[PDB]
């Protein structure tokens, strides 16, 4: 019944390859989001300039 | 021996005379001359501002 001990090791592996990964689709998003942040930044200038001029 | 009370005393271009960008008046005061900032496309702050010349 080391087999159990085995099947234990199996069992603990059994419920070890499921739901043990939080928030990574969450995390990639941030950067994937933040990528979008990277772009309109330059627009701020003429926006300011417009506000600056006007 | 006396300054001109104004443009007209001098006989010259009055307040609403000589002007353009950032100049919505140009005025003499007993020889003390002054012009005003425009009221737009300016620093929102300095909008419509003057300083004399004596």
């Amino acid at each position: 019944f080391t087999l159990i001990e085995l099947m234990i090791v199996i069992a603990i592996v059994g419920i070890l390859a499921a739901v043990a990964l939080p928030a990574y689709q969450d995390y990639t998003a941030r950067a994937q989001v933040s990528e979008a942040i990277l772009l309109a930044e330059g627009q701020k200038s003429a926006v300011t300039e417009y506000y600056l001029n006007h | 021996g006396e300054w001109p009370g104004d443009n007209s005393s001098a006989g010259v271009a009055t307040s609403a005379d000589i002007k353009g960008k950032y100049v919505q008046s140009v005025t003499v005061a007993n020889g003390v001359i002054t012009a005003q900032m425009a009221s737009s496309n300016v620093n929102n702050e300095i909008k419509s501002k003057k300083l004399s010349l004596w």
